[PDB]
């Protein structure tokens, strides 16, 4: 889990510390990372699901999450894949609810992202070559 | 400036300071659903019945009220703002009408708005395709002027037959039904008047004005049968569930369903009229959405009350028995206008006729005869109509 | 022909649908009102807005998508819903809840007004109010649904509807906007719903109070109620055109007078003492004295520009005006004693004015401190805040002389040994029932018109029980079942329960029992 | 007194154990307008039951009511009275007694026993409205005829008021 | 023009000497007045408005005006009658914009207002009883 | 959480008071129009042209542009980011054009989601109304399942022409009437789908796959002409203006026109067909807003430009000369179809034909073909077509 | 027949349409992207956004909504534009005005692409970016 906060790792460390770990040799290549990054931005819905969703049942399949405030969006990290089912948010929300209008508010995607039915998914698969899309 | 420029709270530095101070670090209270103890229709409470149940302050001796006493100021001689002398039938609980297209205000001015804009972008766009060249003239300034023109008169008096059903109807959840179907009636008597006006701009001379349809309406017997319906619907009646059941559940979908659909819009195409669908489309779809929310009134819940049922079925068994008789007479009069067009083989001869009352009668006796235990011989229904043909 | 034809774009606009209303009605003789009345509404009246069933809709859908948007996406992100001086987010828990049965049973007194009017047009403005306030309706419904979300004491917000039923203050608001917009002659239900209750009291009530809300904090009220009222203008167009079309009726001569004084006494009675009471005492910042607000809005505005200006039509100044203003002055103050001694049958919590406010009151009120003002403190160094009291100031009122009645006619309740507002105690046997009123008003009501006014009133329905069980049996509860929604300060700790209610012993007694 | 809950008591519940044995319009037919000549009303006979007999007289509506459909012919639903009279002949006698009337206590308790005696579902209900409203427009003709004319002291002899207190 | 003051007149007064004005026998009936008082909800179309087309023009027309800032509304009083054309506020804006466009934010009429054409006006006068309504 | 919660300069007390005292008590410059310098074309600057002008950033080489300077990066070889070398039109300024609807992005998804959300409430409503069951089944199944499922790819490959428009062309109000332009072509393409799989939910056995259609299309002989054209129109030719022009003013406007409206909408109106003019309507509404504009860049600006009018005429008469014949040739192939429905006077028959034919030519003689001087015989063209009869 | 049918209601949803869109192209030898490429983008390619033009649409509007509420009601009444520090209201001149241009050419950069694209499905998704880059375009 503490490895998915916004400051994990070398942005805990400050001024001199922080550049030699920064410049290290280490550090001048890419390293592959199984986490996907969820950018949703505030709203009435959006913090509804974020709490009784993302934050319980969510969390409960993925222990690995991590959500953070970043004032006016939420920043959430987690191994894997995170998926959101816009059916379940419309009966907590009391109102019509497609995929398409989680999309309102869904602002980025750091993962390999897609939609098939009433479900979001962003995924750390390389869906398309490691495995194919499929229609309803 | 005279008075004060207020500071806001929100934003003022010390008001929001002092603001912050005083407001606690914790909740107070943990249960956020509003009236979460209206009891769902669904698998969870929606936005709909929150927004509306119990809004109307019923108290106990209306069945389902949460209030308790009389009211604070009653009628002149003693009639309560709200009482159960308002109609015949009963109920265990008056709030457990649902619409099934869950319209509260919000999403009922949302579609409708849709419908407005896109119908000006229509009929800009059908005005310069040149398209009303294609309609045949005859079926245009004799048909479609006069007769249809004399159309909105009777969706004009189903609409002011709500207006006492407005004020008297005992729940919240119905009230809004019977206003929106209200207003989807005065609409289609405007949006009628709207395409004549709109066949004016394009057709020189065509007289728009309504006092050659008006004067069909009061005076010609095709529609008389019709007035006469809808002036004892209108303003013969009280019962505010009488005038829904019969408004909606007998007239309309009988003789309202046979002008507007089998008439109007199946002969539109017949007689090369590409603008008149458009117009029925929309009364059409108004027509299916008000029938969702009357069936749940009436045949979902009126009719199955589990201690009113049968005693509310002898009513509406009544109710339909007389203005069955009514519809029945009003198309027998309506059917003499296929005098007036030009015989076309499964559509305007008697086989086509024939066969366009099987298809309305028949679809009221699954969409309400059966549910409500009416026994209907569509067949003889038929026949009584062709007798004026 | 079929082939020439002028294809330059056209479309038909609202207003040249409008001009063919009036000719949509037809004449039968069954086509008359099914509502008792004593007037007759000419059939040549026209309406001020030209207004289509397409063209509402395409109106108040543009309104609904800006304050929409406003409230779920930008006041959302910014967390305004829990940035509302805590009295004030009480306080809202009655407004919103109050105004929405005004807002509810205008939908049914509309159409009864539509049935009345027999120019097509005429109707038509009645109709557009109709669905008007089906949308204020769920308007006010939204306010309290938004705060439930995202204020820190949702309770109270999320039960009104049921958690009103328990007090006295309800049964006043179900007269001036429940049973007054719908029971009685059309005419008159119109004078008090749109003449009065919409021209001349929604402006203190929907519009002024934005300003109070901004002030202490609260920006989702003005982003509704200020869309609210601009329907409300047009239902303040409905009324002036009921006047209209009764102008050349000899009834009106007759009559007019009557209902209008009556409904304008109807709808003062209760507003100026309880909106008085809910700004100034359920603020923390005030914006202006509400004797002032009064004044501007009631007395010079609505009294000069719709009144006085109706003069030359036979339309006199309300006999009981000058009552009105010896309320505006005082009234609400003296509804303020009886609506903290009896905070408990609430559903919000209160706050007694601090020494900044009472230093305000003094200022503005000279006198104020030297009678409520030590009422006010004596009840602070008795207890009132703390649940292990034992103290609760109703019985304090009873202890020293100070009982409290409720009128049969208004609901309004009246300490006649405290109140400086108008008003006199008459008591009255009748038929082995006993009657408390208030005024000469009311009084004249009543005796000339008993069978409207049979109301049951807190005492006749509470009479001999402990407050503890009403609260409970009546659902005025937090979520744990015990902790009391009302309370009487707006601190996070310290909250009372039914068990420190119980401990106070009070039981509730029969007033009139001493006559 | 002491009362009991507002919703759930003994007096509702004795109430609806007597309802319960009616068994025929007739029955039923006398039982609801001697409770409504009894309990509603400023001219009741009884305020005894004052918070309840709203509700009570609820519960007697039901009851009549199914008896109604359960035993009688479907045009006496419609055209008739339980009692037995002509819906269209009583409406005309009461608006005709109504208008007759010389005074504004005459005119006020013509209209509130029509009342008593026909609210549904003894009266059909569309008769029974129309009628209700004919008589409320001459009720209020009358009383609002220079409403301000006579002074309380006046109006509380008329009425017929024990004065009990006057601040 | 300071008659149409929000804190006109009575008003200004405080304490003792405001209750002996407001309990005076002159004051205890109406007094007519030729006046109405517009409202207008603060939104960037009715703010553009007020500032190009209220106190420009329109104060121009008629110097009576006052504008007064009541924080989430505009509070304007003026004498006789105010008058928006829809037509001259779309071209202000630089897009569509008709009358019942302009009726979206506004908020209060004591007065009698309707509306005609392009045109919104709230007037002192009795409309329907000493001047006629008429159509397009 | 690991990250500071950020303070709101807008509401913290702390950060609005340090805020307030660093922004001045006075406005810097009283000019608040955004781009006050563009040139209006009505009374007013509108909102669309202040979002949309000189948001390409043209250097002064290209015809009206403001900014100055080679390119920062090229194709390899030199071809210029934008260049005067994608067209043989010339102007004296390319941000010369408006869109009479004056569609910025709002305006325009704010229409299309009306249109989206209506039409799921109609078909909802039609299935309901059982009005499929009066469509001659044989039209319904042969002519509209097949030969109108094909016209599909008609949209579709006018959609794809604009793929290279929207890369090249020259000025940003351009660029947006070309897209909106192909994304209302595909839309149509998919409509027509959405119509088949409609009618395959109500009629079993109906096949709304696209196997056949696409057949049809690529093979049958009726739409052989109209295939080579729109492949052309597509993958032959690159100038995006010659694209435009050929693909809305000539090929649309005439085959897709006759197509649309003379034959699917029009004959739907006789065979009792109550959906396809739903769907139709769409269509025509998409091609008279997109007429609107192509007529403003093309007969109202290019064709009179103050220096390259004449110049441009030129480009423009032999293009229509050339693609007319395309579009003729399209047509003699569609006719044919005429020979597989019933034949109904004065719709149907050589004279019925005959004067849709005069509609068409003749329409578009009037709206194009005069304004450029192009001179055309429509009687000739009429009769050229006929030929296929 | 004439009579009977089935009269349940129902419409068709935005991804039964997208199934057959990979349909929609069609075989003929001069189809093949204008531009010069290296490359050659494989025809059976999907897309990861199920989006067609209506339904576009419907999506976009409702976004649009809410951001000019927020703005042209909300914010303008509390006067949130002249409530920013003075260097970061600079700032935004260069940000949006900025960023507009990379918005504008997207426009004509996601058309090329939709161009050199094989799978209709391919063509679709920059399709919907084309649409997307103007919608940004005008919102800086
Ligand atoms: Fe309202
Ligand atoms: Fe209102
Ligand atoms: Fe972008």
């Amino acid at each position: 889990s503490a490895h998915n906060a916004y400051n994990a790792g070398i942005m805990q460390k400050t001024g001199k510390a922080f550049a030699d770990e920064f410049f290290a040799e280490e550090n001048q290549v890419v390293h592959e990372s199984n986490a996907v990054v969820l950018v949703l931005m505030k709203s009435d819905e959006i913090d509804a699901i974020i709490e009784d969703i993302v934050l319980k049942g969510g969390k409960a399949k993925n222990p690995s999450i991590v959500v953070e405030d970043k004032a006016g969006f939420w920043w959430i990290k987690a191994d894997g894949a995170i998926e959101i089912d816009a059916a379940e948010a419309g009966e907590l929300l009391g109102k019509p609810f497609s995929v398409y209008d989680l999309l309102i508010n869904v602002s980025s995607t750091v993962g390999r992202a897609y939609t098939l039915g009433t479900k979001f998914t962003i995924t750390s698969e390389l869906m398309g070559l490691d495995r194919a899309l499929t229609d309803i | 400036q005279s008075s004060q420029v207020t500071k806001r709270g929100l934003t003022d530095p010390e008001r929001a300071a002092i603001i912050a101070a005083a407001v606690p670090d914790h909740a107070l209270d943990t249960q956020r659903k509003y009236h979460y103890f209206i009891q769902p229709r669904w698998k969870r409470l929606s936005e709909y019945e929150q927004l509306s149940c119990y809004a109307q302050p019923n108290p106990d001796w209306i069945a389902g009220g949460l209030d308790w006493g009389d009211w604070t100021q009653k009628f002149h001689g003693g009639r309560p703002s709200w009482g159960n002398e308002s109609t015949e039938l009963r109920t265990t609980d008056w709030y457990r009408h649902r619409d099934p297209a869950r319209r509260w205000h919000h999403p009922y001015v949302k579609d409708k708005s849709e419908e407005a804009r896109y119908t000006q972008r229509f009929l800009a766009a059908y005005s310069s395709e040149g398209s009303i060249r294609t309609i045949d003239p005859y079926w245009r300034d004799e048909i479609l002027n006069k007769y249809f023109g004399a159309l909105l008169y009777s969706e004009y008096g189903l609409f002011n037959a709500h207006s006492s059903v407005g004020r008297d109807c005992l729940s919240d959840t119905i009230r809004q039904t019977a206003v929106f179907a209200a207003l989807d009636k005065v609409d289609n008597a405007q949006m009628i008047q709207m395409e004549r006006l709109f066949i004016a701009k394009l057709v020189p001379g065509f007289d728009a004005s309504t006092d050659v349809p008006k004067k069909i309406w009061t005076t010609d017997p095709i529609y008389s049968g019709a007035r006469a319906t809808v002036q004892e619907i209108w303003q013969g009646v009280q019962d505010w569930n009488e005038i829904l059941w019969a408004g909606h559940a007998v007239y309309d979908a009988t003789f309202g369903q046979f002008a507007r659909r089998e008439f109007f819009q199946r002969l539109a195409t017949v007689y090369g009229d590409t603008l008149t669908p458009f117009f029925t489309a929309q009364s059409q779809t108004y027509f299916q959405t008000t029938r969702g929310a009357i069936d749940d009134l009436f045949v979902y819940c009126l009719a199955n009350d589990s201690e009113f049922g049968a005693h509310n079925r002898t009513f509406l068994n009544a109710w339909t028995e007389h203005y069955l008789a009514s519809s029945v007479a009003a198309l027998k009069d309506f059917v003499g206008l296929y005098a007036k067009v030009e015989k076309v083989a499964g559509a305007t001869d008697r086989a086509g006729v024939s066969e366009a009352l099987q298809r309305v009668f028949g679809d009221w006796k699954i969409d309400y005869a059966d549910k409500i235990g009416f026994r209907v011989d569509v067949d003889q229904k038929v026949d009584a109509v062709l007798a004026g043909y | 022909d079929a082939l020439k034809v002028n294809r330059a774009p056209v479309g038909v606009e609202p207003q040249e649908v409008h001009k063919w209303l009036q000719s949509f009605n037809w004449d039968f003789k069954e086509n008359r009102t099914k509502y008792p009345t004593k007037y007759h509404m000419a059939n040549e009246t026209k309406e001020q807005f030209k207004v289509i069933a397409k063209e509402y809709a395409r109106m108040e859908a543009a309104k609904d998508e800006r304050q929409f948007g406003t409230l779920l996406d930008g006041l959302t992100r910014l967390g305004a819903g829990n940035k509302v001086h805590p009295r004030w987010g009480e306080t809202m828990k009655v407004i919103s809840n109050f105004l929405e049965v005004g807002e509810y049973n205008a939908i049914a007194a509309s159409a009864m007004l539509w049935d009345s009017a027999t120019a097509a047009e005429q109707k038509n403005g009645y109709l557009a109010q109709v669905l008007d306030e089906i949308r204020h309706t769920h308007q006010c419904a939204f306010i309290n649904h938004y705060y439930s979300k995202h204020y820190h004491d949702p309770a109270g917000h999320n039960d009104a509807r049921r958690t009103r039923a328990i007090g006295p203050l309800w049964k006043g608001m179900k007269r001036v906007f429940a049973d007054g917009f719908i029971s009685g002659d059309a005419v008159e239900c119109s004078v008090n719903l749109q003449l009065v209750g919409e021209a001349c009291f929604t402006n203190p009530l929907i519009v002024a109070v934005t300003e109070w809300a901004s002030a202490n904090g609260d920006e989702i009220t003005p982003t509704v109620f200020l869309s609210v009222e601009t329907d409300e203008l047009r239902h303040m167009a409905n009324g002036y055109q009921t006047v209209v079309s009764i102008a050349n009726d000899p009834a009106s001569a007759k009559f007019l007078n009557t209902d209008l004084n009556n409904a304008f006494w109807t709808q003062q009675k209760y507003f100026t003492p309880v909106l008085g009471y809910l700004f100034e005492y359920g603020s923390k910042f005030k914006v202006e004295p509400w004797v002032k607000t009064w004044n501007r809005w009631v007395y010079e505005d609505w009294g000069g520009i719709w009144i006085g200006r109706l003069g030359k039509y036979g339309v006199e100044s309300p006999a009981s005006l000058r009552d009105a203003k010896r309320d505006a002055y005082w009234a609400h103050h003296d509804l303020a004693l009886a609506a903290y001694a009896m905070w408990p049958l609430g559903f919000a919590r209160l706050a007694l004015p601090d020494e900044e406010d009472q230093a305000w009151f003094e200022a503005n009120y000279p006198g104020w401190a030297d009678h409520y003002g030590k009422i006010f403190n004596e009840w602070k160094k008795l207890g009132y805040e703390d649940p292990k009291s034992g103290f609760i100031p109703y019985q304090w009122l009873l202890a020293n002389g100070h009982d409290v009645y409720i009128d049969r006619v208004s609901q309004v309740p009246f300490i006649p040994s405290l109140a400086k507002g108008t008003g006199s105690l008459r008591v009255h046997e009748f038929n082995g029932k006993k009657h408390s009123l208030t005024d000469d008003w009311g009084e004249r009501q009543w005796l000339i018109e008993p069978e409207r006014y049979e109301c049951h009133n807190v005492f006749e329905q509470y009479e001999g029980r402990e407050l503890s069980e009403v609260i409970a049996e009546g659902h005025g509860v937090r979520s744990d079942g015990k902790t009391l929604i009302a309370q009487p300060h707006t601190r996070g700790d310290n909250l009372w329960t039914l068990e420190d209610i119980k401990r106070a012993g009070c039981v509730f007694p029969d007033p009139l029992a001493k006559f | 007194a002491k009362r009991e809950p507002i919703h759930d008591n003994s007096i509702r519940t004795e109430w609806e154990a007597k309802i319960a044995k009616l068994t025929s319009v007739d029955q039923a037919t006398k039982f609801i307008q001697d409770f409504r000549l009894a309990y509603t009303s400023p001219f009741r006979k009884s305020y005894d039951i004052d918070v309840d007999y709203q509700y009570i007289e609820r519960k007697i509506e039901e009851k009549l009511s199914v008896l109604k459909t359960e035993k009688l012919p479907v045009a006496d639903l419609i055209t008739k009275a339980t009692t037995g009279e002509d819906a269209a002949a009583v409406e005309a006698t009461w608006i005709a007694k109504i208008k007759a009337a010389k005074s504004k206590y005459e005119a006020e308790r013509i209209h509130i026993e029509f009342r008593q005696l026909y609210k549904p579902p003894v009266l059909p209900v569309n008769v029974f409205l129309r009628t209700d409203a004919a008589l409320g427009t001459v009720l209020m003709e009358i009383r609002n005829t220079d409403y301000y004319g006579t002074p309380l002291e006046g109006l509380r002899k008329e009425r017929g008021v024990k004065v009990l207190h006057l601040q």
